[PDB]
């Protein structure tokens, strides 16, 4: 009976599962570690703080080892529930990164959108939109404490720590260039919130202190760390209003090897709309109601699953004139392949296309190496935006080659890579191995 | 069918299908390039001169090099 | 002047029928055609002539 | 007071690894097939001379003792100079003596 | 003050922490790998693909090997919202895996249904639905793509993946039934839905390009895998309305190292119901109003978390008559050995008994190799089935013993044996190295 | 085409990635156990 | 600071993107195949 | 010992049982193959009973 | 009302003599047996 | 079909309405094969 | 004039126009043997 009976119960099978074993679950052996400490440091930020402006601040050599980032930000919400959407990643429209003045990396609020939208899971995303917005129905007036962390190769994991002690010539630098318009803060649509208060910001780092020994190690060995960066610069689109399905043939810029592409087409003056909006819950401003007008969204719903919304039709990859993949409908690149690849979900409007087996983890696992690519394209069709918006029995009901009047709003393109680099610190200075 | 009879398992397999047993015991190497197919000594294509015919492969013995040599025009270029 | 009869493929013979046919441009190196064990054996002959282009 | 055995990103870079030989990453990345001229500046023996070379050199132009180089950037290098000049006649000895003399100048 | 104040507080406990070093957290080491490329390809399907037929497809050889394998469905729903339930998933009624000839596995509708519901949790079984239901309360005529992975052992790690190079003489492919009865989109309970279209299909396949070096590796060395494969018969039940508990005792024809078994019980008139109708909400069509039938399900709401309309009460499971546990209870088999060896949450009417510490995973922790049992029986006590399905008082105001009156129609027993076999592969021929 | 546009465009950035290899992700080992069975047992409780 | 054996000193940071001279050749390797060495005799005003 | 709590002297030999009377012959188990091994055991009569 | 079928399902054994028993159980047998193949299709039967 | 300010003005992807007519669709290869011939009797050599 | 019946003795003529073929690809065992070509690519290009 019980356990024993299934452990006498054994044969030929077994000996490829038990024979000659190598571990016992039940017999771990924890390793000893280096020994630190970390503690977070509020940094000074250069520059006059608001709606428009760029500030940045040099980071202090007050620890051994810096990794993750927080950029806080306290607003007051000048509109009422539902108003706003991530107004404190709209606001970080964007960080730039550099060490001894070369840069490292450039994130944009877009970016950190789609990083949501693709990469972020398991609740994370909940607790991120807590950090970033107004989740409660809160009404006008309200005050609220927003951190954005930041997602740079060195914020994720201590494993890829940006030594401090190794950079006695290089000093790190971070640009933050704040948006000249944050929805539900000091604009509503394209209308102005009188009265509407200028963000008080502060950039935290937490810094890690390293035992004698080890910061020994580390001022006396080169280092070399493994760099995630971004490759990015926007494009505008064509989306057909009636009997066409739009093609459009868009050149890759990148140069380096990468874990993925990802795109979104998107609204440029509603931040984070990259469906059309339509007279149905969570994609129109007064939804369900006759006060309905399917050119406001209901913003804190902005991001909706339903990719009937969604512009894209198909998308094909060419490199060097040659087919990569034949072409696949866009639900592949929204569903099918995060779902493989990461096993997230992925709201309507953003697609992925990975040439990494896990492209969300630290782990190299393929890359597709645009240094020796010249004209990659990414190849895109759209479809016929011929539903009337306002009709339910419409947005809701009609095949799979049209989507909603509305879609042709959505003209601004975002292609991003998701690349590798490796970062060199060698006699007090730093700088990146690749530079193409 | 026949009782007293000797078990006819695989024989016609061991003499009439397998993989050519005797002449790979002594041809161990595949062709490599333009004589792929063929089947020899050596690596490369060096210890080799053997034919492909109607059937099988077989070894190009001087009697079966004349037969086709006279017959055909192959040089037989090694 | 006779085609049929050449060194490379031989006298009367026919390169037969392709099944499981490698459609990757890649040479996909010949494994030898031998029977390992007397069950599930297959009679189709590898694309032995398909040229090492890589 | 300074460590002799560097605690690598990718510990074990060249060498200690049956999955693919030193010359055929560097063939990929010409994207050039074998040929003696390759196999031999990419061979093990001729990495082998040159990190020595390149130990024993910097020994006698300074006082100092330096051990093997980053091999990743030392066969980059190689490829490098390799395809900006690769020119012989079939003469892979003389190749090979004014190829090596570039990569260790 | 600060870190270094923590550093210094070093003490006896800490020889067991910080003493003698063995790793340093801030040193990234990540292992270097074979070159390789991911493409999706589409396969040709023999056969007429619709409802009821059965078609099959030989899978080409345009790359190396196999990762996952997605199956496209395009369907037109022929009902209102809510009145489908995973449509694309019980449409792929069966799909069975053949290397040379000889079979592999094969999985089920409901098999896919189970693992969904066991094994993914969160972001990944929301995005599953995504693919394979619609889940924006869309209307009828709505046309969507289905996209419906499958789940061999090949499928989800790259680390099992069926080597193509390996196997130059054996042919694999996939042979396909499909339902000839799909919930909202072909029938309508069992009225046929005038009008439906028959669906279309496509196969993808992921394949992996290797580079010239581990190609001939693959090609000439042989190959153990070590991989899983589901066994499956069903079976019936039986429960009275009153004056007992039902007890039944199924006899189990299992024979590989088990991981686990997994099991639930369903009403074969619907898809996916696993529990009993009831007038409450979700529980049955129209429920909470004076429309509400427990008869017919609310469809896109089938699966439930209450497990008080489940039908099971206990069961045990016994090796050779001899007790492998003690009796539990359903609610056990529904949310205590998910909870240890997935980490996720089990709709209701879904049951496992893990062997394994982590069933979820691949590397081999713990297996009952029922090859070597000579009578291996489930045994099932259910509960009594008096509660009136049509009334929230006596429904939600009920004991452990008692379940509505409309589980009885719960009668077919689906008993999932997930367990290990070797897949050798020798001179380009394949097949399973035990068979019994 | 396919994945092979992409096996060629290898540069030499891609050392640091691919260069001589130490595992592949197609050939898994699992690592060998010492075998054990999990039982639960209903445990007395001493009290009221 | 004599034993500097734990150093790297070599950054091959200027070699990656090399051409086979300074011309624009679109390096990307179009011919997904071999591209077999040509032979170069360093003789310049007339070949021979 | 694991087995204080019984030999499982069943083992495997009834999945593939013998229903005759007589006895079946011995048939070692030779060489198989790679795909389609067994594991059940002979389950050879302890006592003829001739 | 249509009733279910009741199924069963009988199998004609043979009994052999011993020395012929001997014979099979332990000499290696091949025997040249048929086997069916089958795929479903659909016709194009034309109307006028 | 019958408008000629359609049809021989009209763009580079769209036909005439009867073009719909031609449903029947003629694919043709010429290949290679060869003519053995022994013994009085001839045939071809690849089937 | 009638577009049902054509001028028999002039059936054949060289108006793409009137054409059925817009574009063709031909694939070989699933990669592409060439580009998309338009239909007047075939009539007038390739047997020039």
């Amino acid at each position: 009976a019980g356990g024993l009976s299934q452990l006498v119960a054994y044969g030929a099978q077994d000996v490829y599962l038990t024979g000659n074993p190598q571990i016992t679950f039940f017999k771990t052996v924890y390793r000893r570690y280096t020994n630190f400490a970390i503690e977070s440091i509020q940094q000074t930020i250069n520059g006059s703080v608001g709606f428009g402006n760029k500030v940045s601040t040099q980071i202090s050599r007050n620890g051994d080892l810096i990794t993750d980032i927080v950029v806080e930000f306290v607003l007051t919400k000048g509109g009422n529930g539902g108003t706003t959407y991530y107004p404190a990643e709209e606001l970080l429209q964007d960080v730039e990164l550099e060490i001894g003045g070369q840069r490292i990396d450039k994130h944009y609020n877009d970016w950190f959108r789609t990083y949501d939208a693709l990469f972020r899971m398991n609740d994370d995303r909940y607790n991120y939109r807590r950090m970033t917005d107004w989740v409660n129905n809160e009404l006008v007036g309200a005050q609220k404490r927003f951190y954005v962390p930041l997602i740079f190769f060195f914020n994720q994991t201590p494993g890829l720590a940006l030594p401090l002690i190794a950079l006695q010539y290089h000093e790190v630098k971070l640009y933050f260039t704040l948006a000249s318009q944050v929805q539900g803060v000091n604009y509503n649509g394209s209308s102005a919130i009188a009265g509407a208060a200028q963000p008080t910001m502060s950039v935290w780092v937490d810094y890690i202190f390293l035992d004698t020994q080890e910061r020994t190690r580390f001022a006396q060995l080169p280092h070399e760390y493994l760099i995630e960066q971004l490759q990015f610069t926007g494009s505008e689109t064509a989306t057909p209003s009636a009997t066409t399905q739009a093609s459009q043939n868009i050149r890759l810029n990148f140069n380096h090897p990468t874990k993925y592409l990802a795109w979104n087409f998107n609204n440029p003056t509603n931040y984070g709309q990259y469906t059309a909006l339509a007279n149905i819950p969570g994609a129109c401003s007064g939804a369900g109601t006759a006060a309905a007008t399917v050119t406001t969204p209901d913003y804190g719903n902005t991001g909706t699953y339903n990719e009937q919304l969604a512009v894209l039709d198909s998308a094909k990859i060419q490199l060097n004139g040659q087919d990569r993949f034949a072409t696949r409908k866009g639900s592949y690149f929204n569903k099918v392949q995060p779902y493989q690849s990461i096993g997230g979900v992925t709201p309507a409007g953003v697609y992925l296309y990975s040439f990494a087996l896990k492209p969300a983890g630290r782990q190299p696992s393929g890359t597709c190496n645009f240094s020796r690519i010249d004209n990659a394209t990414l190849s895109l069709t759209y479809k016929t935006c011929s539903i009337d918006a306002t009709s339910p029995a419409a947005v809701l009901g009609n095949t799979e080659t049209v989507t909603a009047n509305t879609a042709t709003l959505l003209t601004a393109l975002n292609i991003y890579a998701k690349n590798y680099n490796v970062l060199r610190i060698m006699s007090g200075m730093g700088g990146l191995a690749y530079a193409n | 069918s026949d009782y007293n009879a000797p078990n006819d398992f695989m024989k016609i397999y061991y003499s009439n299908i397998v993989e050519d047993k005797k002449l790979a015991e002594k041809y161990p190497f595949f062709g490599t390039g333009p004589f792929t197919g063929l089947r020899c000594r050596k690596p490369n294509n060096v210890g080799c001169n053997t034919t492909w015919v109607s059937g099988q492969l077989v070894e190009l013995t001087p009697k079966l090099k004349e037969q086709i040599e006279c017959k055909f025009g192959i040089q037989y270029v090694k | 002047n006779f085609l049929t009869a050449t060194q490379w493929i031989g006298v009367n013979t026919q390169g037969s029928s392709l099944k499981n046919a490698n459609y990757d441009l890649r040479a996909d190196p010949i494994i030898p055609k031998a029977d390992v064990g007397p069950w599930m054996m297959s009679s189709v002959d590898p694309n032995i002539y398909q040229k090492p282009l890589f | 007071a300074f460590p002799t055995e560097n605690p690598y990103k990718l510990s074990g870079d060249f060498g200690n690894s049956t999955l693919e030989p030193t010359v055929t990453a560097a063939l990929r990345i010409l994207h050039e097939s074998p040929a003696p001229f390759n196999t031999e500046f990419f061979s093990r023996k001729n990495v082998d001379f040159i990190q020595k070379k390149l130990i024993s050199e910097t020994k006698r132009y300074t006082s100092f003792d330096i051990g093997p180089q980053n091999e990743d950037e030392l066969i980059m290098m190689m490829a490098g100079i390799y395809v900006q000049d690769s020119t012989f006649d079939g003469n892979i000895k003389a190749g090979l003596r004014k190829l090596n003399t570039l990569v260790i100048t």
